[PDB]
């Protein structure tokens, strides 16, 4: 279906739904909570989602957002993701599940219906991950199907980074480009038939999780989807 | 695991 929205900043959150630990703060989307002294709260997850559902049959889309990761230690956890899931998808487990999976089913592709681009700050021992911080494409599992090294210089930069995520509904390819101002650039693409996974309605949004010593903020977000016919 |  056709949907477009545009938040050049989050001085408005008019169409955003907040769930779990996520809230509007400092004219951003703050995905995980901080205490009264600004300290990241451990073992929490949050979602901030565009409230209106859309459909993916015979559709392409483009979305872009800017983000900051604030860390208070050399051992931050766990990161965040942009995701697509059905409209009733809730905030799931905190920690390495990224708010997107339940522990009992996190690597069982038949038991999930969620696609994400993850920004992973903590190498988990509990399932297969690369031994470095990474950006990945997740299809129905916390074990990414396509993963690339995320440089620690960029992780810890405190810069406002940009992500571009597109889906070509003809070739059935999901792509992410991630760019840092005067830092790294990252490119990942994967063939995945989203309309097969999601024959009905979906919502798009962000999920963050702790972990420890980390807060994730979305600074701007725009989206457009168009028919392929 | 880090859980707990
Ligand atoms: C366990 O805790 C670490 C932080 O100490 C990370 O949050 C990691 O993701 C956790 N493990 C799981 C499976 O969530
Ligand atoms: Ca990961
Ligand atoms: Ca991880």
């Amino acid at each position: 279906s056709e949907l477009s929205f545009n938040y050049p900043n989050f001085q408005s959150v008019e169409d955003i739904t907040f769930q779990g630990g996520a809230s509007p703060r400092n004219e951003t989307l703050q995905l995980t909570p901080t205490d009264s002294n600004g300290i990241p709260i451990r073992q929490r997850a949050g979602h901030a989602v565009y409230s209106q559902p859309f459909q993916l049959r015979d559709t392409s889309f483009y979305t872009t957002f800017t983000f900051v990761i604030r860390t208070t230690s050399n051992s931050p956890a766990d990161g965040f993701a942009i995701f697509i899931a059905p409209p009733d998808f809730p905030v799931k487990r905190y920690g390495g599940y990224l708010g997107l999976f339940e522990p009992n089913t996190a690597t069982n592709t038949s038991a999930n219906k969620v696609v994400a681009v993850e920004f992973d700050t903590w190498v988990n021992t509990e399932w297969k991950e690369p031994r470095y911080r990474h950006i990945g494409i997740d299809v129905n599992s916390i074990v990414s199907v396509r993963v690339t090294r995320w440089q620690d210089k960029d992780v810890f930069s405190r810069s406002i980074a940009t992500a571009h995520v597109g889906y070509d509904g003809i070739s059935k390819i999901l792509t992410a480009f991630v760019t840092y101002p005067d830092g790294g650039n990252y490119v990942l693409s994967h063939v995945v038939d989203l309309a097969e996974i999601f024959p009905g309605d979906v919502r798009i949004g962000f999920s963050g999780a702790t972990g420890q010593y980390e807060t994730q903020y979305i600074h701007s977000w725009s989206f457009s989807s168009t028919s392929t016919n | 695991s880090s859980v707990g």
